[PDB]
């Protein structure tokens, strides 16, 4: 979201859905441990599309 | 990671200026120490993808 508001500064994706989940009150750790799950679970809803 | 354990800041981002690593607040670089103060601990150091070695300063025990 930083190109939005200013220059563009790159990050990992995985730390961007961290920070992303932080922002509706869900801690950090989870998207960590559940990275695989997520991330499958994405791909299946954008393939539905 | 730190004694086989998964450490996370509790706010900003942890950075490394090739040879240190430090948390500091995302909108400004201003980096210090990493300790126990700014981190918390949830899961074992097996489970995150990305995961590197360090050691985690504990503000107690210099005066124990
Ligand atoms: C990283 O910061 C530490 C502490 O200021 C310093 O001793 C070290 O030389 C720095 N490393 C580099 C590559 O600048
Ligand atoms: C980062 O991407 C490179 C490919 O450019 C890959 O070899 C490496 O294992 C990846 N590291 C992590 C933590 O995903
Ligand atoms: C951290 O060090 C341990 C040995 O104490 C090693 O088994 C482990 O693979 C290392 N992890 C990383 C991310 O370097």
């Amino acid at each position: 979201w930083t190109f939005g508001a200013g220059p563009a500064l790159q990050i990992p994706f995985p730390m961007q859905m961290a920070y992303r989940f932080n922002g509706i009150g869900v801690t950090q750790n989870v998207l960590y441990e559940n990275q695989k799950l997520i991330a499958n679970q994405f791909n299946s809803a954008i393939g539905k599309i | 990671c730190h004694d086989g354990k998964a450490h996370f800041p509790r706010e900003g981002v942890f950075v490394s200026n090739g040879t240190h690593w430090f948390v500091t607040q995302r909108n400004f670089y201003e980096p210090q120490i990493i300790t126990t103060d700014n981190t918390f601990v949830s899961g074992n150091c097996d489970v995150v993808i990305g995961i590197v070695n360090n050691t985690v300063y504990d503000p107690l025990q210099p005066e124990l």
